[PDB]
């Protein structure tokens, strides 16, 4: 069996990698943050309740100016809100009514969407004529789209259900580099602050850090018991947090290349749907299937508060660029802004 | 599925020769960043009224 | 990183009793449903049996109810499949599968062609 | 400048509200259906009679709008994209008549899924012609795969369709109770299953899904008032 | 007293204007009567004690002359019936009035709590919740008006002596609210029948005709009745119930309640057929059908149709009176409890709000 | 005519109370129905 001998030597390197990771873990983060004073109880009330969507909200993305946001639901409707005054700006009908993602360009000119059509539809908001229409339909993915994020007006990174991620070119419509290596559906991704790198969490209970330019996976992070539903980079850009179905939120380190902390409770048994950090990274906000959002101290693993205002499970959570507010959209077609 | 087992060998070798820093400084950097931006963070320290636009 | 390497199997005479022990690591075993799946030569994946988290609810495929018995031990996180009264028809490679989510009754994609939480099967041969 | 900017914003919001309300009437009028099969189970015939990962099909029956969505080219793993179909009226399950055993496992995993607890499953036992000729020819057998069939007896309430073999009548109903065994074992009443012995050539499958959809709505309305 | 004097003087004048020869006792006068029979007519209302509903008896002897009491050898009629049954009826009526006040007060309390729950919570809102809110508001208004009437207008002799326009308009509003309640019951029954029986599919309802029938339509019987009451049978504060013109308002109400009864029967038949389509236990099926009918009776006002009239037996008549005044006056409380307190989703949302509040504090 | 209907139950009771009770005062001796009166 010439195939078997390859596995025997391959697992030795995996064993060697395991030994290296444990050697670098001289001391855990719990002892290094034992003397830090706790943040204490925090009160956060829903300042605004954005309503108007018909079907369940599946994703949302804050604007780069901390004012507008785009929310996509399962009725084929894209709504752009104004969080300050709660007035809709646009209502874009969708070709396919089974989208699971949306995005806001850093220039505020484009909005993308994708879902159970393997096609990432991109709309332009600053058209010369006046009405919002699809500018370019990016096709080439095999599985359903799960999360698409913008780099600039000419580049976009999309993660599909065919265990691959892509880096598209807007004008040409052809993907430049295709990222391979995942064994299961890719559910979420988050760009680094410098945009050089990005990680993606798939259904293999593993997160893989990719390189945007050369299209090669540098490091692989594992340790989760079940699949990963959402992921988010640390504000510093040298860490990220993953939300999984097995009801654990984990914090990883790029430089350490291993686990740092786990956020879990015996009471909590449902999976995590969305994870995001705060402005300073001290506060971690995680969504759950029990209709509640739990606020986790990212340095002490102790819950600081609970954001419970939704009648159904949350499927999207996002914190503004300046950290002034957090918007959590749930399956009850309601978006709430907490402050 | 046959080639995925053959191509995993060179994928795993490349991820094994990288350099890793000690966790002690890795966690210290995380603590330092959190304290440096603690004042700016409005969610951490509640901003007073007449400042946030959601009042 | 979950990985399930199971022992047992190999060439055996018809009717020769064998046991298939599944070793589990990387995840807690007390709250995950377990399954057994075979791959007939020249055919797709087939489902054999499953056991609940508590080990009470046991279900089998049509052709193995009177031949196979299964057990699960949580103390040593090992899953066992017992073979009795084998025939040349059922020869295949047996994979020890795992249920994608905990604290749930449904189980999806166990017999799927590409499954992340599935071990490397051991080929068993029953012939004379 | 606060007064000038707000004036245009209100008109846009009011105009969008009018357009959104109009589309809300249409969305609530149509009934969404999910056509799902066991893989090469003959479901292609149902969609035809009436690039892209989901095919959209709309047909008009008795002044009622229906919307059947068939998922094509998506990966076999349905554990992630099946949570979207938790607001559809029903799932039109098509089961080929091994392939039979794998059909039951997917149906069991759909019935017990937390999201698709409420959603009802319309079940079609298509490809009955091959099943009818399988027993008559004797080349292929099912009691070897399903040992309960030898001891199984024809149900008393079964209606004999004239011109059919009484032996194959037992085989057809045996699959129905095998699918109904899981449906009634873990059925809390929030959802139901409607087995149907359909063919690959009859055009009456449209009428069957029309009556079954009305049955679901009648039960849903009754339990909204706590009558049932 | 003087009013009673005028009534019998009026009656004597009418008799004066109008085998035993007919004899006017002094209070009533009979018609031609043959020998050997007992005559009956309604008891007059000259005195406050006299009960109009009772029957006065008069016997003509077989010899062709009226009876003379042996002790005084003078004509006397058996008027004992009116005063025989009066004190017991008064005690029963006092008990019934107290029960009505208590039941109405509890009904307003429970219904205002139910309205607060249905209004403050926006998640439960749907098409049937609007109809429930209209039901509860109408019930509260009718109960408050009835309590005010029974507490203030009925006891005060002067207001019915002063003949004020305000009392007349208050009683007109009372009748209007009663008609609105008994027609909103029919509206709810029609909504149930449309949702379940005839139009199953989720087609959006038009709640304009529903509001019209609930509120605007009950005005027509009230005005039509008031016009003919003023022209024909003008009375003191229109409080009199002796007239047959109250059927102008009580006819359409009865027709609506009969239609509601038919709708309930059809919905029960549909539910029974549906539960028969699935192989279910007979005892559980019968229990479910009985429970469905029991919880649908208060909503559709079926108790009015099922018990249309009263019997003549004293004990069974007391049973009927007590049952009717325990069902009618507590119907609002029963409806509010069944459709807001026993409701499933309302309980779940209340517990969720309580848990969220406890987590917050 | 009377009402003699379930929907008219409350009005009949209130009218009977109004006509019988002497402004909810103390009970008065019953009107004589003996041989003395007609």
């Amino acid at each position: 069996s010439e195939l078997d001998q390859l596995r025997q030597e391959a697992e030795q390197l995996k064993n060697q990698i395991r030994d290296a990771r444990k050697a670098c873990a001289d001391a855990t983060l719990s002892q290094i943050t034992n003397n830090i004073d706790p943040v204490g109880r925090i009160q956060m009330r829903t300042r605004r309740t954005l309503r108007g969507h018909l079907a369940k909200i599946y994703a949302m993305h804050w604007g780069t100016d901390s004012r507008l946001l785009v929310s996509a639901s399962q009725d084929g409707k894209l709504i752009i809100w104004d969080s300050y005054t709660t007035n809709k700006v646009h209502a874009i009908p969708l070709r396919s009514s089974w989208v699971m993602t949306c995005a806001y360009a850093p220039s505020g000119n484009y909005v993308a969407c994708g879902g159970l059509d393997n096609i990432c539809s991109i709309y332009n908001l600053k058209t010369r004529e006046g009405n919002v229409r699809v500018s370019r339909e990016l096709a080439g993915h095999t599985g359903y789209l799960s999360c698409c994020r913008f780099l600039d007006d000419n580049q976009i990174v999309t993660s599909s259900g065919d265990t691959t991620c892509a880096l598209w070119d807007i004008e040409t419509g052809q993907q430049t580099t295709t990222f391979t290596g995942h064994t299961g559906d890719v559910m979420s991704l988050s760009l680094a602050p410098d945009t050089r790198l990005f990680v993606s969490g798939a259904c293999d209970a593993s997160a893989k850090l990719w390189d945007v330019r050369e299209g090669m996976c540098r490091q692989t992070f594992t340790g989760h018991e079940s699949d990963i539903n959402a992921i988010c980079f640390f504000p510093n850009g040298n860490a990220f947090a993953t939300g999984s179905d097995d009801a654990t939120c984990r914090l990883f380190d790029l430089r350490a290349d291993q686990e740092l902390m786990t956020y879990s409770h015996d009471n909590i048994i449902c999976g995590i749907t969305s994870v995001s950090f705060s402005k300073s990274g001290r506060l971690l906000l995680a969504g759950y299937d029990d209709f509640n959002c739990n606020v986790w101290d990212a340095l002490k693993a102790d819950r600081a508060g609970v954001l419970a205002g939704h009648d159904n499970r949350v499927s999207c959570l996002g914190v503004t660029d300046d950290g002034m507010a957090v918007a959590t959209g749930s399956w009850d077609s309601f978006l709430k802004i907490w402050n | 599925s046959i080639a995925q087992a053959r191509k995993l060998v060179e994928q795993l070798k490349m991820e094994a020769n990288i350099d890793r820093i000690k966790v002690s400084k890795a966690a210290a950097d995380l603590m330092a960043y959190c304290e440096a931006h603690a004042k700016e963070d409005p969610l951490l320290t509640p901003v007073p009224a007449s400042e946030n636009p959601f009042r | 990183q979950v990985q399930l390497q199971e022992s047992g199997g190999g060439l055996v005479q018809p009717g020769g009793s064998l046991r298939l022990s599944c070793a589990a690591s990387g995840f807690t075993f007390s709250n995950y449903k377990m399954n057994w799946v075979r791959q007939a030569p020249g055919k797709g994946l087939e489902w054999v049996s499953d056991i609940s988290q508590s080990g009470a609810s046991i279900s089998y495929t049509g052709s193995v109810k009177g031949r196979f018995t299964i057990s699960r031990d949580n103390a040593k996180n090992t899953l066992y499949l017992q073979m009795n009264s084998l025939k040349p028809e059922d020869t295949a490679v047996y994979y020890c599968a795992r249920c994608p989510a905990p604290f749930t009754r449904d189980c999806f994609d166990v017999t799927s062609t590409t499954y992340a939480y599935r071990g490397q099967g051991t080929q068993v041969t029953v012939s004379s | 400048d606060q007064r000038n900017e707000e004036k245009a914003q209100r008109e846009a919001n009011k105009k969008i509200e009018k357009q959104l309300q109009k589309d809300k009437q249409v969305y609530r009028a149509t009934h969404r259906l999910l056509l799902l099969g066991a893989g090469e189970s003959g479901k292609n015939t149902i969609v035809k009679q009436m690039t892209s990962g989901i095919f959209e099909t709309k047909f008009q029956v008795d002044k009622v709008n229906f919307h059947m969505f068939d998922v094509g080219a998506q990966r076999d793993e349905r554990r992630k994209w099946i949570q979207c179909f938790n607001d559809v009226t029903a799932i039109i399950f098509v089961v080929a008549s091994n392939r039979l055993q794998a059909a039951l496992k997917l149906f069991d995993s759909i019935w017990n899924n937390k999201w698709l607890r409420d959603t009802s499953v319309i079940l079609f036992l298509n490809k009955q012609d091959l099943l009818a000729e399988k027993v008559l020819a004797g080349k292929s057998k099912i009691e070897d795969y399903f040992p309960e069939f030898a001891r199984y007896t024809t149900p008393e309430d079964a209606t004999p369709e004239p011109g059919e073999d009484p032996r194959v009548t037992r085989a057809k109903y045996f699959i129905r109770d095998e699918f109904l065994r899981i449906s009634t074992a873990s059925g809390d009443g929030r959802h139901y299953c409607y087995p149907h012995f359909t063919c690959s050539v009859d055009t009456e499958n449209i009428r069957r899904v029309f009556n079954d959809c009305r049955d679901i709505i009648q039960r849903m309305h009754l339990r909204q008032y706590e009558l049932l | 007293y003087v009013v009673g004097r005028k009534k019998m003087m009026d009656a004597q004048y009418k008799c004066y204007d109008r085998y035993c020869n007919r004899t006017w006792d002094g209070w009533l006068c009979w018609d031609d009567t043959p020998a050997g029979v007992l005559s009956y007519q309604f008891c007059p209302d000259y005195f406050p004690d006299f009960d109009p509903s009772e029957k006065v008896t008069k016997y003509c002897d077989e010899k062709g002359v009226w009876f003379k009491h042996p002790e005084n050898n003078r004509t006397w009629s058996n008027y004992t019936m009116c005063n025989a049954f009066t004190p017991e009826k008064l005690k029963n009526a006092y008990v019934l009035y107290y029960l009505a006040i208590v039941g109405h007060s509890l009904s307003i309390f429970t219904l205002v709590i139910s309205l607060g729950i249905f209004v403050f919570f926006r998640s439960l809102g749907c098409q049937r919740v609007t109809l429930h809110k209209n039901m509860f508001l109408t019930y509260i208004l009718n109960s408050m008006i009835i309590i005010i009437h029974l507490v203030e207008v009925v006891p005060n002799g002067e207001l019915v002596r002063r003949d004020p326009v305000s009392c007349k308009i208050l009683h007109f509003f009372h009748q209007y609210m009663m008609a609105c309640n008994y027609f909103w019951m029919l509206c709810e029954g029609i909504y149930l029948h449309t949702l379940i029986v005839v139009a199953v599919f989720t087609e959006k309802q038009r709640l304009r005709w529903y509001y019209l029938l609930g509120w605007g339509f009950p005005l027509v019987p009230t005005t039509i009745h008031a016009i003919t009451r003023a022209v024909y049978f003008n009375d003191n504060c229109w409080l009199s119930v002796e007239t047959h013109l109250l059927y102008i308002i009580h006819g359409p109400v009865m027709a609506a309640l009969v239609v509601n009864f038919f709708f309930l029967l059809n919905i029960v038949r549909v539910l029974v057929t549906k539960m028969r389509e699935t192989h279910e236990a007979e005892s559980h099926m019968y229990l479910k059908a009985v429970k469905a009918t029991m919880i649908l009776v208060p909503l559709l006002g079926i108790q009015f149709v099922v018990f249309p009239w009263r019997p003549s037996n004293k004990m069974l008549g007391k049973i009927y009176d007590y049952v009717m005044h325990s069902l009618i006056h507590f119907q609002g409380f029963f409806v509010a409890t069944i459709y807001c307190f026993c409701n499933n989703e309302v309980q779940t949302t209340v517990k969720r709000q309580w848990a969220q509040f406890k987590i917050q504090w | 005519x009377k009402c003699n209907t379930a929907t008219c139950a409350t009005q009949r009771l209130a009218e009977f109370l109004r006509h019988s009770s002497n402004n909810f005062g103390p009970i008065l001796p019953p009107t004589n129905v003996g041989s003395n009166t007609p």
